[PDB]
């Protein structure tokens, strides 16, 4: 034999072969990527009525696959078609399998016709469609999407998407999906000026969305706001906003406007748990601006530019369990910083620049169990600055130039060698680099 | 002894996913860069005649992002390597993935700068001297060359995935 075959699994990977070769009628997964199929037809298959799992990724370009291949593979749940550059697909291609649970088809130049046409017809079962990094231009479902009543998983990561609309969207109306994957594809078209904008309606029209990620896809806070205002009422538990490259004004420029309270409004009854708007050059946290999050227990705000906190910033968080504001450019915090977030359990504050705490900067955060501190410029905290923080459990201190002075660091020592079991790595004075909990000041 | 060199194979094929993954992080990077120097550039073209005044606010922005594009393509590194400065780009990296010498992977990747990109030029306080729709396709033709270097490094990691599914079995 030709291949690795080790009991159900053979696997073709690289063999230099240019037709499915001859395997055991027993193996129900097959690997036959990296190899030279030019062309796959009905006899392609027809000895392996068993596949459950099949691979054909990365063949030389232009693999063609005719109607009716897999016609048959009646067992077939996963079928994986990645890399096929200039992939020839027959509109009967996938005929026979009403089974098939995944299909993946990852930068195979395929156009939006792939979702419109009849491609995908016969698949009845379908769970999940991985059609990243292809040539989708426009999300236009046919409309036999409608009766795919497992359907929950799509993504379309990296296709150039103009825009999206209700009228596309119809067909997947009605859907739950447990993850919708829209992360950098652009919506070049959805700008401030765009006529669209009033004929849109909401592409998530009675659509529930448990992970929406539309991550890498800019969201200038106009957008952002147009956006939200036209999907308000979809129920959204995850909300992954990451790499909104225009969201944020950014440190020194006032060329874009940071998000406000206006901005997230149309998700006031999404019922978001989560969201993540990390890495999206933001630089102030203005006055409400999460206060239509009604619902949110995580926040993720790490890797922005922030240096500005206004006051009540946080005001209706009064479920936000955890905030993270690593790597930002805080210089500083004070008590107002983190009022409204009275059930606050872990606070990320780790990476930034912050030289000085405030003197009751977490007096407002009785039941918070985590405190990252570490990697900042702290010299020093004020005098009983930890000790209403009767529930925590761990805290990072490291990373700071601590000054070991008497009798200034006579609260943080004493308290840290009394909490030793709390402290996550080890806080080290500035100089001498021994440990801070080992200073015994006179 | 044949063992050995399966091993081998499959451990040089993780690394060249590992750099891969890294320039892909950084690409990412510099793509998002770039998207927002369009945004800019188009705002920049929607500005009225009497709101001139915001040009030199952007053009200031806009010459911080080439700066960022410009240390990404000079720091990015694995292995001690520069990953998107050109200084790699005509020998490329070279992975020993076969169960027996012969058996290769060359990669190429190009250089990101700025000047390599063609995006140094930028001015959106002179589109009197170059045009609106110069400077924005100058911007789409970076946007382009990156995304098509980050699909080409998906192709290779995905090959080197499949590799170390065959030497396993
Ligand atoms: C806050 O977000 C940061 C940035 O995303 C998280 O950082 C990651 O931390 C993990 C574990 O420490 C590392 O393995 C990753 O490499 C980090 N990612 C980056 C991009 O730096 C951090 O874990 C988050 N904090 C909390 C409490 O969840
Ligand atoms: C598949 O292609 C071969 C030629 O390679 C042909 O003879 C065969 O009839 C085709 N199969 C079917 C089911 O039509
Ligand atoms: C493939 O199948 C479709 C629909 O099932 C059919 O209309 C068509 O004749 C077939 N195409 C070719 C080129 O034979
Ligand atoms: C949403 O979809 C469900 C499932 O088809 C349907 O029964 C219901 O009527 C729809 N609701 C609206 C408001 O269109």
């Amino acid at each position: 034999s030709e291949c690795s075959v080790i009991g159900y699994n053979a696997i073709c990977i690289n063999r230099g072969l240019h037709q499915v070769p001859e395997l055991p009628a027993h193996v129900n997964y097959v690997d036959l990527s990296l190899n030279s199929i030019a062309e796959l037809n009905e006899t392609s298959f027809s000895r392996l009525q068993d596949l459950q799992f099949l691979k054909v990724e990365q063949q030389t370009p232009g693999l063609v696959i005719r109607n009716n291949t897999f016609r048959g593979l009646s067992s077939l749940i996963i079928l994986k078609l990645d890399y096929n550059q200039f992939l020839q697909l027959e509109t009967g291609a996938f005929n026979g399998l009403a089974n098939l649970e995944v299909l993946t088809l990852t930068q195979c130049n395929l156009d939006g016709a792939v979702l419109s046409g009849n491609f995908f017809k016969p698949l009845t079962s379908l769970e999940m469609l991985v059609l990243r990094d292809n040539n989708i231009k426009k999300i236009q479902p046919a409309s036999f999407f409608l009766n795919m009543r497992r359907f929950h998983v799509l993504d379309l990561t990296f296709n150039k998407v103009k825009s999206i609309c209700e009228e596309d969207l119809l067909n997947f109306q009605g859907k739950h999906f447990t993850l919708l994957r829209l992360s950098s594809i652009t919506l070049q078209d959805m700008n401030e000026y765009w006529l669209g904008w009033e004929k849109c309606g909401n592409p998530f029209k009675n659509t529930s969305i448990t992970t929406l990620d539309l991550s890498g896809n800019g969201f200038k806070e106009s957008m952002a706001k147009r956006f939200f205002d036209a999907i308000a009422g979809t129920k959204i538990q995850s909300l992954i906003l990451s790499n909104s490259y225009n969201m944020g004004s950014s440190f020194g420029h006032t060329n874009f406007k940071d998000p406000d309270n206006f901005t997230f409004k149309g998700l006031e009854a999404s019922g978001v748990k989560t969201c993540d708007l990390s890495k999206s050059k933001i630089f102030a946290l203005l006055k409400s601006v999460f206060s239509h999050f009604t619902d949110l227990e995580q926040l993720t705000l790490a890797q922005n530019e922030i240096n500005k906190i206004d006051d009540n910033a946080f005001w209706g968080l009064t479920h936000l369990l955890k905030l993270n504001l690593s790597q930002n450019f805080l210089g500083s915090i004070d008590s107002r910083m983190f009022e409204n977030l009275d059930k606050l359990e872990v606070l990320d504050l780790s990476y930034n620049h912050i030289r000085a705490l405030g003197d009751q900067s977490f007096l407002g955060l009785p039941n918070l169990k985590e405190l990252a501190l570490d990697t900042n410029q702290l010299k020093s905290v004020p005098d009983g600055i930890f000790d209403r923080l009767t529930s925590l459990q761990k805290i990072w201190l490291h990373t700071n130039p601590w000054d070991c002075s008497c009798p200034r660091i006579d609260y943080l020592s004493r308290w840290l060698n009394k909490n030793s079991q709390k402290e996550q790595g080890s806080a080290k004075c500035s100089g001498s680099g021994k440990p801070v909990r080992s200073i015994i000041c006179p | 002894g044949q063992i050995r060199g399966l091993e081998m194979a499959s451990k040089n094929s993780q690394d060249g996913i590992s750099l891969i993954q890294t320039a892909e992080g950084a690409l990412t990077e510099t793509h998002a860069i770039l998207q927002r120097m369009r945004e800019l550039t188009v705002q920049a073209g929607n500005t009225g005649t009497q709101q001139a005044e915001d040009l030199g606010a952007i053009k200031d922005e806009m010459d911080a992002l080439i700066e960022e594009i410009d240390g990404i393509s000079n720091r990015t590194e694995f292995n001690g390597k520069k990953l998107l400065d050109g200084t790699n780009s005509t020998d490329g990296f070279t992975f020993q993935i076969g169960a027996n010498a012969g058996q290769q992977l060359n990669v190429k990747i190009d250089s990101m700068s700025s000047t390599a990109l063609g995006v140094n030029a930028l001015d959106v306080t002179d589109f009197a001297a170059t045009a609106f729709d110069d400077q924005l396709k100058s911007i789409d033709t970076a946007i382009n060359t990156v995304s098509t270097q980050r699909a080409k490094l998906g192709a290779v990691q995905n090959r080197l995935e499949h590799t170390i599914n065959n030497l396993g079995a």
